[PDB]
């Protein structure tokens, strides 16, 4: 297991997926190789987006190693190419030079050259497959003696986080570190194709590496790794390419079931004054899955002294490519203390403050209230054709239609609330620590809502409670539960 | 093979442009001790971050002329990058300020420019490639990024290990701390269980408007004071013993370079060779400057370079590489406890044994008794070659004057055939090869001092052959004795030696015993004696030893 991964000291190639149980084991592996390691050497991690890299600071602390944690265009750019271009091309070329993403598209790679050597700035490349950044820095690591004794005596390991997304000439980088100057590398990623690619994505380096490669050592994750054993086994029972995983335990003690017989609300009060096997003062979460159940679930605390906030699911929490970022944009017009700086923080690149300055200036038209739903599709195709990122249709009407009201204000709100409601489709993504479900919602025999169910049963993290509303959904827990021969797995009060 | 290089210092103190070649253990020593401190600090100035933030005074400024510039340059070795981990760490900090051609060198410069108005000239530390464009050290604040590469340690002579043990005990279980850290707080309250707290602040609160006073380390905990103890000159080597474990554990990410002055102060003997074997035998040192008066402290040398400031007012600066080769490895302690003393002194006269010493110190007693006062030593050397004494006293600008016999010796496993050994050492300082082996024909009936006389003419025919060949040692200051010494002497003081002996043949008694008859020689040796044998052309080498 994970014991198993931190103690290998060579090239490891992990194979992360479920969200969150890629960056916890980074920044512990990072950190305890540091420790391990008394020498000057140091570490080198590096993140697409620079939000990532600003996660990964800050759990680790110190780093007084000298260790690089930033993205990865900032990594070539400050340890390779603007250090060693006048040593690998002539001191013709400038070392002042100013990266800009989005201008100074170039069709061959002698053209960028001349873009570098005369007009004094780092352009893309037109074809989003190849990047020249990395083509530089690699040619200039063969060019430059220099570049290449630095590059071994600075790092001796390098963690790479997302490498899914990674294009070939970023993977060719990547490879020439391991293969010539022999440094060990920590390879992060996800093998599904999943939503989420950077511009110029391969899948299929990755992929590569998995199957054809014998220097590095290949692991997995398990998805949900941040419940507890007991909620493992409820979720993964339902599931039956899951049911193999779980390992039965002598004692029960945190998935709860209870059959519901006073009202709502006294089964709340039950379960955190008779029992206390829920504290009032951590988080407490119910599911439903449509709008109407939390409504009247939230009316009907409301009157029993209890007070709640409910997140509703947008328009665009929907599996799309900009799904992720077109909530970015609407935090920072929603919110007032959510900076320019955090939105170009998820933006993939190190974006100059000039560049940021352009993006701004394009968003700042959203600002403005009351400018109808023609204004904000403009702004958004403007924002995203400086990205070069074509916009899915009903990416734009959901982004248009959450702009228009303050009905989905607080999902994006920045603010934290203890004691919420949210839908199983409200929160696919984060996860809270105790959650309350019913078991009416889903149909167990036909397997029509055990996917809703499964995402249901793996958001909480400490203790779950069970409410055994549905005859049928009992009934397919005492059927499995004879097939696996399987006494407990489940607390009844 | 060696990261450091060479240093150069221009115009600093007493240093006009003085160039040192280096290693990485080094030593200094000479008759100028103003020239080594200031050597040590023209080092401390360019690597050590607290003594180069006071600045250039007037004084540091040579000959006080300020408008002539301070330059303290390091020249660096990266060849052996491959291989050494400390090349590594030089380069990481380093990054672009080193250019692919030259990837092999990299300077480390200081540079200092007076101002009148601010009375003051700042340090200006530049690092690069090349020696032409050299570019500022990158810093911010008070500190720089040569700082983060070389840590210098400096050990003064006199330390106190309580004061330096305070500044290492915060580096250097929890349930056993946590039952010591309440029974610290035990003591507060059992101290309490209070006639004098309740008196002072009767006092105290009419003077002016609880005084309980506890105990020190109490509050702060047991960790606070933790001295050690042993189970003045025995504590001086611990702390040494705290440098070894601290700086590895403390400073293993950078290169550490100790400055040792003049170790031996309050040191005894015997423990000045135990440091000298850990500076050179022991890999705890790897980085080191040494500056010392002591013979004692180079017992154990090797693998090390000696540099010898000359005794002018110029501080002239002489470096020699001293390294013992495998064929030497045999008599390597004999040969450094005899050389140690001799590179302290100005003229070294190299002798064969101990019946030379005997003999020299008399002769020199009664004639110059002075002669190792003004920089004269006998230095003898036995079944060796003279190369490698020869060659470390010859870099370091000391005086060598060698004196041998001309001797034959039997080559093993053959009779008849006897080596040229006498000549054959004359003939290796000069760089010539050695000589082909002769045979000799003596009949079987001719033995014992028969034979020895005959053997003494094949050397008086071998020493004429070679005439010209003396010539050229005479210029080398080498001096080949026709037979022997004990020949020579006869012909300084013929009548003395029959006097004193009443053997007719006082050369062949005197070679019986050469060690007790000589003693009986010197006891009976008259003044005029002395300087009739030091005033005689076949003793030149005792003028050449005095200087005249």
């Amino acid at each position: 297991s994970r014991e198993q991964i931190i103690k290998d000291g060579g090239n490891i190639l992990v194979t992360a997926g479920a969200g969150s149980g890629k960056t916890t084991i980074l920044v512990s592996k990072i950190e305890a190789d540091l420790k391990e390691n008394k020498t000057h050497y140091s570490i080198a991690a590096v993140t697409f987006t620079n939000k990532a890299a600003k996660e990964i600071e800050g759990r680790l602390g110190y780093s007084s190693r000298g260790n690089f944690i930033g993205t990865n265009d900032g990594f070539v750019e400050s340890e390779i190419i603007r250090p060693f271009i006048k040593d690998a091309f002539g001191n013709d070329y400038p070392d002042n030079f100013t990266a800009e993403y989005f201008d100074n598209q170039f069709a061959s790679y002698d053209k960028g050259l001349q873009v570098l050597k005369y007009q004094n700035i780092l352009g893309t490349y037109s074809n989003p497959k190849k990047n020249f950044k990395f083509q530089l820095a690699l040619d200039i690591l063969k060019k430059s003696l220099v570049a290449r004794q630095y590059i071994f005596s600075k790092y001796f390991k390098i963690f790479i986080d997302e490498y899914q997304d990674s294009d070939k000439d970023m993977h060719n980088l990547f490879m020439y570190l391991k293969d010539q100057l022999k440094i060990k590398l920590f390879i992060v990623g996800d093998p599904k194709q999943s939503i989420y690619i950077w511009r110029g994505a391969e899948p299929e380096n990755f992929n590569g590496l998995i199957e054809n490669s014998t220097d590095f050592n290949k692991y997995h994750l398990t998805s949900n790794f941040r419940c507890c054993q007991d909620i493992q086994n409820y979720s993964n029972l339902f599931n039956e390419e899951t049911r193999s995983l779980i390992k039965e335990k002598n004692e029960v003690q945190n998935v709860i079931s209870i059959a519901d017989d006073m009202p709502i609300s006294d089964i709340l009060l039950k379960l955190t004054e008779e029992k206390q096997v829920l504290n009032i003062e951590a988080e407490l979460v119910i599911l439903v899955r449509r709008r109407n159940q939390a409504i009247e679930i939230m009316k009907e605390l409301n009157e029993e002294g209890f007070n709640f906030i409910f997140i509703p699911q947008t328009p665009l929490d929907r599996a799309t490519p900009n799904a992720t970022l077109l909530k970015e944009v609407i935090k920072y017009v929603k919110n007032d203390r959510y900076s320019i700086y955090d939105l170009a923080a998820e933006i993939v690149g190190n974006l100059s403050s000039r560049e940021i300055k352009e993006i701004q200036k394009i968003i700042n038209e959203l600002l403005v209230p009351n400018i109808n739903q023609v204004l904000i599709n403009q702004v958004l195709i403007n924002l995203f054709a400086k990205l070069e990122i074509t916009l899915d249709t009903r990416e734009i009407t959901a982004f248009t239609e959450v702009m228009m009201t303050n009905e989905f204000d607080i999902a994006f709100d920045t603010n934290e609330y203890l004691h919420k409601i949210f839908t199983v489709h409200s929160a696919k993504g984060l996860e809270f620590n105790q959650v309350i479900i019913t078991a009416s919602d889903y149909n167990v025999h036909y397997n029509r809502d055990t996917n809703e169910h499964y995402v249901a049963t793996t958001r909480a993290k400490d203790k779950l409670i069970v409410i055994m509303d549905n005859k049928k959904y009992s009934d397919y827990i005492e059927t499995l539960m004879k097939e696996l021969k399987i006494k407990n797995i489940i607390k009844s009060i | 093979s060696s990261k450091f290089s060479n240093i150069t210092i221009k115009n600093f103190r007493n240093f006009e442009k003085v160039n040192i070649n280096l290693d990485n253990k080094n030593v200094i020593f000479g008759m100028n001790d103003i020239g080594k401190t200031n050597f040590l600090y023209a080092l401390r100035f360019l690597l050590d971050k607290e003594i180069r933030k006071f600045g250039f005074n007037k004084s540091d400024y040579h000959k006080h002329d300020t408008s002539k510039k301070i330059e303290i340059i390091l020249t660096l070795d990266l060849s052996n990058y491959e291989k050494d981990e400390d090349t590594k760490k030089l380069i990481s900090v380093v990054k672009g300020a080193r250019t692919s051609a030259n990837a092999d060198v990299f300077y480390i410069a200081l540079e200092s420019k007076y101002d009148d108005k601010e009375l003051y000239g700042n340090i200006i530390l530049k690092w690069g490639s090349e020696l032409d464009n050299l570019i500022d050290i990158p810093g911010r604040g008070n500190i720089n990024a040569l700082d983060n590469v070389f840590k210098v340690i400096y050990i003064n002579p006199l330390v106190d290990l309580d004061k330096l043990f305070a500044q290492n005990k915060k580096y250097i279980d929890e349930g056993i701390l946590n039952n010591i850290k309440s029974l610290t707080d035990q003591v507060n309250q059992q101290i309490g269980e209070k006639g004098f707290q309740q008196e002072i602040t009767s006092e105290y609160r009419s003077l002016k408007k609880s005084i309980e006073l506890k105990s020190e380390m109490a509050i702060k905990g047991f960790f606070s004071d933790i001295i050690p103890y042993i189970k003045d000159g025995r504590r001086k080597m611990l702390s040494y013993s705290i440098y070894n474990y601290l700086a590895k554990k403390k400073y293993e990410d950078k290169i550490v370079i100790y400055l040792i002055e003049e170790p031996e102060i309050s040191l005894h003997r015997s423990m000045q060779i135990a440091l000298s074997k850990q500076l050179f035998e022991q890999s705890t040192y790897k980085y080191f400057f040494l500056s010392t008066h002591s013979p004692e402290l180079l017992y154990e040398m090797d693998n090390t370079r000696l540099i010898r400031v000359h005794s002018t007012e110029k501080v002239v600066c002489s470096s020699h590489m001293y390294n013992v080769e495998e064929a030497y490895g045999s008599v390597k302690k004999k040969l450094n406890k005899a050389l140690s003393s001799a590179l302290f002194a100005e003229r070294v006269l190299l002798i064969e044994g101990p019946s030379e010493k005997i003999l020299f110190e008399k002769v020199l007693d009664e004639v110059e008794p002075e002669y190792e006062l003004n920089g004269g030593f006998l230095l003898e050397v036995g079944g060796t070659y003279f190369n490698h004494y020869v060659c470390t006293l010859n870099d370091l600008g000391i005086t060598h004057i060698i004196k041998t016999d001309n001797d034959l010796k039997s080559k093993k496993g053959k009779k008849g055939v006897y080596e040229l050994l006498g000549l054959n050492r004359c003939l290796n300082l000069l760089g010539r090869e050695n000589l082909d082996e002769i045979t000799i024909d003596i009949p079987e009936d001719i033995k014992g001092k028969k034979k020895k006389e005959r053997l003494n003419e094949r050397k008086k025919e071998i020493f004429k052959q070679y005439k010209n060949e003396v010539g050229e040692f005479l210029g080398e200051r080498i001096y080949l004795s026709e037979i022997d010494l004990e020949n020579d002497l006869y012909s300084a003081i013929g009548e003395s030696m029959k006097r004193i002996f009443e053997n007719e043949d006082p050369v062949h008694y005197l070679q019986k015993s050469k060690l007790f008859n000589m003693v009986e020689l010197v006891n009976n040796l008259s003044t005029k004696d002395c300087f009739d044998v030091f005033e005689h052309e076949k003793f030149a080498c005792l003028k050449e030893l005095v200087g005249s």
